[PDB]
């Protein structure tokens, strides 16, 4: 097949990213894969003439013993963003989020039938480390569309539209959205009926080569900021109550506390109870009534990076908020869990991303309450998605934690 | 020497760039004469080739003598070419650690002769390696040459040469899986658990494989004899170690003396247990001259002292046995310094190392320990492709406590407590809920941005009160200042309410050491105290006596 030409976002060139030390287990794992792909001719050893680099990890993927090879095309994706997004873009169905059931299917295998632009391949170079620098890394590059590179679907689009056509024709009320290597399939069908249409779909895929995971979007109801209920309200509890409330303004519209704050006057012991006025009992109400109902005013700007921030609560509990502009939350939630901090944080990260793809078609920039170095050594031990969102490491502000607890 | 029957790597200039065209600077009669001697030979070997005047390019040449000697050497200033060459793959991306080497029966060293010269330069590119031997003065058109092999000083030489050399062994590698080849620069380290003779044998079968390819190695007897003195180490059969460390006995120390000193020290610490450098390292702060003399401090001379003792006699490290687990044990050496050692069998260390880092302004032993753990962990993945099992000076009950409550996500792999003091502990803890029948300091602090002047006081729920004026502070400083006061005037059981998330954040983290003195005193308090609750509020909001202070 004639190859589609890929131009690197002008004035800048290939990704020259450093490769993490991998473990002996991962390196062998990986080496097998590449020897295989090499024979199948999807990748070919490359020379010193290639100054590029992309990292490569080895993962497992939920319910599987076989290692899969994961390529970190984050940098390349940045450098190729015109092509894949403002050139060969895939549109995202608003409808998908309203579907009663969304099933996820790996479609990544599709790509290796396709040839990567010969002038492009050099960009896809990746190394296979060696323990204690004993030897030189195995350097390779791509002949066919790689998995993880956002440019891949952009190309394969047309080809996937044919593969899907009839199933679409026949099932007018099923949504098929493709993101990277995955296919999103939604229906408001009965479960077994849904499950079936999927198996049916799988079959269609099968004829073209391509060989699930179950979400229910529509029941993704909020995580309303929660003001407590209680008989016997201490100063402490109020100093607390305003704090949360006070902070939920400048985010939540029409918030109020003027009467609440009234309650607090003079250097009063915190351990001292104070009866409540039944108008301040209203802002409890009026706000609590607001607190549950979504922000008025916050809309999604398709031209604005999304941010997901996550907090460690305790006891396997974590909280997260997606927003494009601080305090202006497009979505909040909580995620609760052989699980360690990193294992859990990892699982949340993927969960938030999946919702994110499903809702907005794009992945948020994660702000992680961990140490880069820790996050870097471990994350691959629990990572399962074929995509990798972007992250920054951060130090949660004491307040932010409870304000959202 | 031979010029390799092997494939060529396609070199290319950087985009929108043409070869260099540097005018050749007029040379002396001797300089020219020499260069002429040298060149012909080179070309006689085919390392170079005569060219016409049509070829636009040029790189300058030079020839320097030799100290002591009456031997001339041709220098070829390859800058502009380099400034114009493509960038290549990074040669070797770290260098094996002796500690990571699996022990072998016999290891032999083979150094390639005229490495670069023994290998082809992409025909299409030689055109740029053009150089010119000027004539006797202006007059006469210089003589023109260009390379057929890898020049020295050129960008892709080391890379290409290695690339090549990697490819030349692949075959011998294939028919020799039980033979280890360590490719380093233009060296070759060959190890096998063979019976001497068949080793001597296999090596030659290699030399031949190499010669069939352009690679001239050395014969037996002509090859190095272990101990191998590689990269700063000594490479005996069943041990390794840093290379001979001589610490200078000397009347006075200058910036340079101490620097060199800290260096051998840090180097020495890969294998010599508990080598310290803090005290010494401190003299280096705010540094003046390089020759400027620095009077070692009492602490510095003691550091030096202890360090002399460590090195008096010698430590050696052992090699790796992939058939055994890696054990790593850490210890708190002192003022924010740590030390660990990896061994596979109780006390026969593979390697040692130290960790100091001041990760943050205020931190604590529980955090430092884990900073060490992560640091140690990576080291292992790199050296062994596997993490060790840790033996840590901390209680499992102490760890889990902290980890648990701590805001940040945290994680240590397999470990076990070990009663090697100091033990790592939490030095104080903050009340979950408001101490009852305990005073209630509503503390406050603020600073005028313009006058850099500030007040800092509190107002209790027992009428007690206080204020203070601070000279040149900030809100930050005033706010820590307030809490210090409130702690200072309150005995074993305070309740403190601040409007500063900053101080809150700081203390909530249980610091036990801090870049700041104020934060340091605030610590003494917290420790001495008995019960401490501490809450936050919004200021400018009619909160408690917030409107008050
Ligand atoms: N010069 C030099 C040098 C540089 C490097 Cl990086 C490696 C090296 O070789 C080993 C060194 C090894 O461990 C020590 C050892 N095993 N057998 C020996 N015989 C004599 C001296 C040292 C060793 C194991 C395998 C090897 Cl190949 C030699």
């Amino acid at each position: 097949i004639e190859t589609v030409p890929v131009k690197l976002k002008p004035g800048m060139d290939g990704p020259k990213v450093k490769q993490w030390p991998l473990t002996e287990e991962k390196i062998k794992a990986l080496v097998e894969i590449c020897t295989e792909m090499e024979k199948e001719g999807k990748i070919s050893k490359i020379g010193p003439e290639n100054p590029y680099n992309t990292p490569v990890f080895a993962i497992k993927k939920k319910d599987s013993t076989k290692w899969r090879k994961l390529v970190d095309f984050r940098e390349l994706n940045k450098r190729t963003q015109d092509f894949w997004e403002v050139q060969l873009g895939i549109p995202h169905p608003a409808g998908l989020k309203k579907n009663k059931s969304v099933t996820v299917l790996d479609v990544g295998d599709a790509y290796f039938s396709v040839p990567l632009d010969e002038d492009f391949r050099k960009y896809t170079a990746f190394t296979i480390p060696s323990i204690n620098n004993e030897t030189p890394g195995i350097r390779y590059q791509y002949n066919v569309l790689p998995q993880g590179w956002k440019g891949s679907p952009a190309i394969f689009q047309s080809s996937m539209t044919k593969i899907l056509e009839p199933f679409r024709k026949q099932n007018p009320d099923i949504v098929i959205y493709q993101y990277m290597d995955d296919l999103y399939v939604g229906s408001d069908l009965e479960i077994g009926q849904h499950r079936t249409k999927i198996e049916e779909l799988r079959q269609h895929l099968l004829r073209w080569g391509l060989t699930g995971y179950e979400l229910h979007p529509d029941k993704w109801t909020v995580q309303p900021i929660v003001l407590p209920e209680k008989d016997s309200w201490t100063v402490n509890d109020i100093q607390k109550l305003v704090g949360k409330l006070n902070w939920a303004s400048q985010i939540y519209p029409g918030i109020k506390v003027r009467q609440l704050c009234k309650l607090l006057r003079g250097t009063k012991a915190l351990t001292e109870v104070i009866p409540l006025t039944e108008e301040a009992e209203l802002e409890l109400a009026e706000n609590r009534e607001i607190l549950k109902e979504p922000v008025h005013g916050v809309y999604y700007d398709p031209s604005k990076d999304l941010i997901a921030e996550i907090q460690k609560q305790g006891q396997g509990q974590w909280t997260y908020q997606i927003y494009q502009e601080p305090f202006k939350n497009l979505k909040t939630g909580k995620y609760a869990r052989h699980t360690n901090d990193v294992k859990q944080l990892t699982e949340a990260v993927q969960k938030i991303t999946t919702e994110s793809i499903v809702i907005w078609g794009k992945t948020p920039k994660f702000k992680l309450p961990i140490q880069k170095e820790t996050w870097e050594t471990w994350w691959t031990e629990y990572w399962q998605a074929t995509w990798i969102p972007e992250w920054e490491f951060v130090n949660t502000p004491p307040l932010v934690k409870l304000w959202y607890q | 020497s031979p010029i390799s029957p092997i494939e060529t790597v396609p070199v290319k200039l950087k985009p929108g760039m043409d070869g260099p065209k540097v005018k050749q600077w007029p040379l002396t009669e001797e300089k020219i004469k020499a260069l002429v001697e040298i060149c012909t030979e080179m070309e006689k070997e085919g390392k170079i080739s005569k060219i016409g005047p049509e070829n636009p390019y040029n790189t300058p040449v030079f020839a320097i003598k030799k100290k002591d000697s009456t031997k001339w050497r041709k220098l070829v200033d390859f800058r502009e070419l380099n400034k114009r060459t493509q960038d290549f793959w990074e040669v070797q991306l770290g260098i094996p650690h002796p500690a990571g080497l699996k022990k072998n029966k016999s290891v032999t060293v083979l150094d390639v002769g005229d490495a670069y010269f023994s290998v082809p330069l992409d025909e299409d590119f030689r055109k740029y390696t053009a150089f010119t031997i000027p004539s006797i003065n202006n007059e006469t058109p210089g003589i023109r040459y260009q390379y057929n092999v890898l020049p020295q000083g050129w960008k892709g030489s080391p890379a290409i040469f290695q690339s090549s050399m990697t490819k030349i062994l692949e075959p011998f590698r294939k028919q020799n899986p039980d033979i280890v080849i360590y490719q380093y620069m233009d060296d070759l380290y060959v190890g096998s658990d063979l019976e001497i003779g068949q080793h001597r044998t296999k090596i030659e079968e290699l030399r031949q494989h190499l010669l069939r390819w352009g690679l001239t190695t050395p014969d037996k007897k002509h090859q190095k004899e272990p101990p191998f003195l590689w990269m700063g180490y000594e490479l005996h059969p069943d041990k390794w170690t840093v290379q001979p460390i001589v610490l200078p006995e000397k009347d006075s120390w200058t910036v340079n003396d101490i620097q060199k000193l800290v260096g051998k020290l840090n180097w020495a610490s890969q294998i010599y247990p508990g080598i310290k450098v803090r005290q010494l390292c401190k003299l280096l702060r705010g540094t003046k001259a390089l020759t400027e003399v620095i009077p070692l401090t009492e602490e510095a001379e003691l550091e030096l002292a202890e360090n002399r003792e460590i090195l008096k006699e010698p430590v050696h490290g052992v090699y790796y046995d992939p058939s055994k687990d890696l054990i790593a044990e850490i210890q708190k050496q002192g003022q924010g310094q740590w030390t660990y050692q990896i061994y596979q069998e109780p006390f026969k260390n593979l390697k040692t190392g130290k960790y100091a880092r001041m990760r943050g302004a205020h931190t604590n032993d529980v955090k430092q320990l884990t900073e060490a753990v992560q640091k140690i962990t990576t080291e292992s993945i790199v050296i062994w492709g596997k993490t060790p099992k840790f033996k840590l000076p901390i209680q499992k009950e102490t760890w889990e406590t902290w980890w648990t409550e701590y805001w940040q996500a945290t994680w240590i792999p397999e470990w076990e407590f070990v009663n090697t003091p100091p033990l790592v502990k939490l030095w104080y803890q903050l009340e979950k809920e408001p101490i009852v029948g305990a005073e209630t300091f509503y503390v406050d602090g603020a600073a005028n941005r313009e006058t850099k002047l500030g007040k800092a006081g509190y107002v209790t729920n027992r009428g007690r009160q206080k204020v203070v004026t601070l000279t040149d502070t900030t809100n930050q400083k005033t706010e820590l200042q307030a809490i210090y006061l409130a702690l200072q005037d309150s005995g074993l059981e305070v309740n403190i309410v601040t409007d500063s998330q900053y101080a809150l954040g700081i203390i909530q983290a249980q610091p036990d050491q801090s870049e700041s003195e104020l934060v340091n005193q605030i610590i003494e308090q917290l420790i001495k105290k008995e019960k401490v609750y501490l809450a936050w509020v919004p200021a400018h909001k009619g909160i408690g006596g917030n409107e008050q202070v």
